[PDB]
């Protein structure tokens, strides 16, 4: 049969893409100042429209881990909140020979705040006058190593040159919608059955996608989106060590931190026309920072976390232990809430048994069954690396409480070979890009080229 | 349907409603350079496709036909199969194989199309 | 006379010559974002307007009458009175609460005037 | 009366604050109107419109 | 430090104040420069002082 090549147009046809977005954030973005919230500049208020529609045949590979939108987000975040302090005060003048003295209960069980002073310049250049205010523990370091325990010094200067972060600018996780271009689609899954990688099943599609929560944590996660009804861990490479596992529940484990000193502000004028915030005395007895978890429901999850584990280690009993060594910015669950920085090691989550036998904790005996963290506080901040590090958050008045759930965990594997039956579980310092991998996963962009060719057999006049 | 509603059922289902899919290419605020570099977008996807549309001689988002023949070589399955039982998906990924040839023939063969209309079209 | 040479008139009285309204749609010159969000404006306001009157089959700024019957409910006054006794702005206010639904029925009507008119004038 | 404000600036010698006038243009797609009759008190129809 | 029968054009040894890490524990600190970089302060007899 005769037939002649024809053309169509708005054809449905994609190719994976990567390209520049938009973002969309609800009607909280908008009523307070300039530089605050960080969207009002920028975010576009969101409809769900166009609505979210089934697909038939469809089969395409969700790789989780070959996606921009991770990479995006991360130079985003980065570069809006890294100019996001330049309109403010940026500290030199403090970088100083201060003096301090003894407040401190000689043997308690406390990481109590130190008391120094320093010598001012006042808003006029060359009326020197001297000044005191508060210091967290870690953040001051000796002015020598010799017997100089009188002479302190800030811990940057050293390294860089840093910014008191304004008040007027709040560090409360707002939640952001991505978006794409026009021209570009996003692609969805509804099945929770997902492993990383292959043809998905349920397929589906959105304009773009739901409220993702930027915050900033290390070991656990908090506030963001959950599963529906079963433990599902998703990873690259089972075989090495060095990558991360990142663990979902069906059910979040409830936890809460309170910082019960009752701080209170101290403010002084240092420069021209520029105030610096300072803790001031502190009213009260002192009591030490901490965070609460419930034992019996943490002892629950890690009893139905270890099912999955075995999915693949059927050889190996589940055992957990402590933070693999390192310093401060990575042994510790360190993230943050409520204008002020937390510093808390989770040991006691992470050492105990599972070996099949499932023992429940119900009928509860004692609801109460708590297990604490004892937490340090910081001011000074090194956030990141290039993304202008050194930051300085003045203190919040009063106490807080900031009630919160872990969404999932990061864990590591330790090993073990020749006749062992002991590998265990660890916490991970997951990066940011191993933060919000677990909330962008869902969704990859695609690239239209509707423009396309069909039989036909048409002979319209020559 | 609106974007992509139509993808995957078959070229019989979707050789109809071809408009939904190229009805939207605008929506949204401004965010400086950052943002605006996808708004010149249009120039690169939808301004040059329309020129391709164009040139073939197929002004009007609708299909449209050619005067290039069909070959055997290319696809070599029966009428029915293309035509009402597979989707768009795999007919891309296979056919585009052969795309430049389709294009060559389809740009060139214009000029054979367009020759002599002053002397065909004055003594009407 | 520019952009309103003939605002207020009837609608005959301003149904040709439409060309020195719809020949100047874009303008002006350098002050970084803040003004180039006017150059891109084009696309976000005339080619949007452009397509809509496009995927009709009305390309081409003609006085262009395709399918519809005119409901008597929507005005139910006499050919004159619509024509020449009306004016633009009232008319557009009044009728402009059911171009949504007309833009949508000339659209989803328009594949019928061209689905099988290629291959029977093959044929013919 | 600064020094416990803001910081302060001198405006160089060059960038004198003559008053020099400006005009204003809608973009393209947008257009100005203007009407001429002189009894409108903030608020009203006019007649006497223009471009 | 010059070589008064010599034809090079060598380079000139000095040492000046500095800050450092800390804002006010001062100390002193020496580096060469190039001659043709460094213009004296004054006509008077206080010639050993200079600034770039
Ligand atoms: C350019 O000008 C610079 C000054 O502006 C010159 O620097 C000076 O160099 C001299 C010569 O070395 C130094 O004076 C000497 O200091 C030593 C101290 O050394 C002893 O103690 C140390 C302690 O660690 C120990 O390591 C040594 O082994 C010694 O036991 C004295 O012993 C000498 O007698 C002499 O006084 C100056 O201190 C130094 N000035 C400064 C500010 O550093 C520089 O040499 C000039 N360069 C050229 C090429 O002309
Ligand atoms: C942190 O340390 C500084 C000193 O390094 C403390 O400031 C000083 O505190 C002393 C003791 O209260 C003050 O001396 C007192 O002055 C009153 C004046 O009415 C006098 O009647 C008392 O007998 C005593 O001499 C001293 O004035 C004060 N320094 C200044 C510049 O005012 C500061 O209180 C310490 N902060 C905390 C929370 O412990
Ligand atoms: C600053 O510290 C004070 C005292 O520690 C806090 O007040 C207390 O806050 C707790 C909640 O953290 C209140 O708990 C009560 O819990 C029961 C549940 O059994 C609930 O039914 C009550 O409605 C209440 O929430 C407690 O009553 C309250 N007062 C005292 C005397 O303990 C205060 O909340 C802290 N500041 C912030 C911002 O949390």
């Amino acid at each position: 049969e005769n037939l002649w090549v024809t053309v169509y147009y708005g054809v449905p046809v994609w190719k994976e893409a990567k390209t520049t977005l938009f973002c969309a954030s609800d009607a909280r973005a908008y009523e307070k100042e300039v530089h605050n919230v960080w969207a009002t500049h920028a975010c576009v208020p969101t409809d769900p429209s166009p609505q979210e529609l089934v697909l038939g045949n469809v089969t395409e590979n969700f790789n989780m881990w070959k996606n921009d939108m991770v990479d995006q987000m991360h130079e985003d975040i980065i570069s809006l909140w890294d100019q996001s302090l330049k309109p403010c005060v940026k500290l030199t003048p403090l970088c100083v020979t201060l003096i301090c003295s003894n407040a401190t209960v000689k043997n308690g069980t406390v990481e109590e705040m130190k008391n120094c002073s320093f010598n001012t310049t006042t808003e006029i250049r060359d009326k020197e006058k001297k000044e005191y205010a508060l210091f967290y523990k870690p953040d001051i370091v000796p002015l020598s190593e010799t017997n100089n325990t009188s002479e302190y010094r800030l811990i940057n200067c050293n390294t860089s040159a840093c910014t008191q972060a304004c008040p007027k600018v709040t560090f409360e996780p707002i939640p952001i919608h991505y978006c794409a271009p026009a021209g570009y689609a996003i692609l969805k899954c509804n099945d929770e059955t997902f492993n990383g990688t292959g043809p998905c099943s349920n397929v589906s599609t959105v304009q773009c996608t739901h409220g993702i929560r930027p915050v900033v944590s290390t070991q656990l996660l908090l506030n963001g989106s959950l599963a529906e009804k079963e433990i599902v861990i998703r990873s690259e490479n089972l075989t090495n060590n060095a990558k991360i596992i990142i663990v979902h529940l069906h059910t979040p484990v409830e936890i809460v931190c309170t910082r019960p000193n009752n701080n209170t502000r101290k403010s002084v004028r240092i420069g021209p026309g520029q105030t610096f915030y300072a803790t001031g005395d502190i009213i009260g007895d002192i009591k030490q920072a901490h965070c609460n978890i419930s034992e019996e429901k943490w002892n629950d999850t890690l009893q139905k976390v270890g099912i999955e584990l075995q999915k693949h280690f059927p050889n190996k009993t589940i055992k957990y232990n402590q933070s693999a060594g390192g310093d401060m910015e990575i042994t510790t669950h360190s993230f943050n809430c409520g204008g002020e920085f937390f510093y808390c090691n989770t040991s006691n989550l992470f050492n105990g048994t599972y070996n099949g036998t499932y023992i429940s904790t119900n009928s509860s005996a004692n609801s109460t069954s708590t297990i604490t963290l004892q937490c340090r506080i910081k001011q000074i901040i090194n956030m990141w690396q290039g993304v202008g590090r050194c930051m300085y958050a003045p203190p919040i008045a009063g106490n807080i409480t900031c009630r919160s759930n872990i969404t999932g965990l990061l864990l590591t594997r330790d090993g073990g070979t020749n006749s062992n039956e002991t590998e265990t579980f660890r916490p991970a310092g997951g990066d940011m890009r191993d933060n919000w991998r677990s909330e962008l996963y869902k969704y990859k962009v695609v690239k239209i080229e509707p423009l396309g060719v069909a039989p036909t057999r048409c002979k319209r006049r020559v | 349907l609106g974007f992509l509603g139509a993808a995957g059922s078959t070229m019989g289902a979707a050789s109809m409603t071809l408009t939904v899919q190229a009805r939207n290419l605008l929506s949204g605020t401004v965010w400086g350079i950052k943002q605006l570099q996808a708004r010149v977008l249009a120039v690169e996807r939808y301004l040059r496709d329309q020129q391709l549309l164009g040139i073939w001689g197929c002004s009007g988002k609708l299909i449209c036909c050619t005067n290039v023949p069909w070959n055997s070589s290319w696809s070599n399955r029966n009428l029915s199969e293309i035509w009402d039982n597979m989707t768009w998906l795999q007919w891309d990924k296979e056919i585009s194989n052969y795309t430049q040839i389709i294009y060559g023939l389809l740009e060139e063969s214009q000029n054979q199309q367009e020759k002599n209309e002053q002397d065909l079209l004055a003594l009407d």
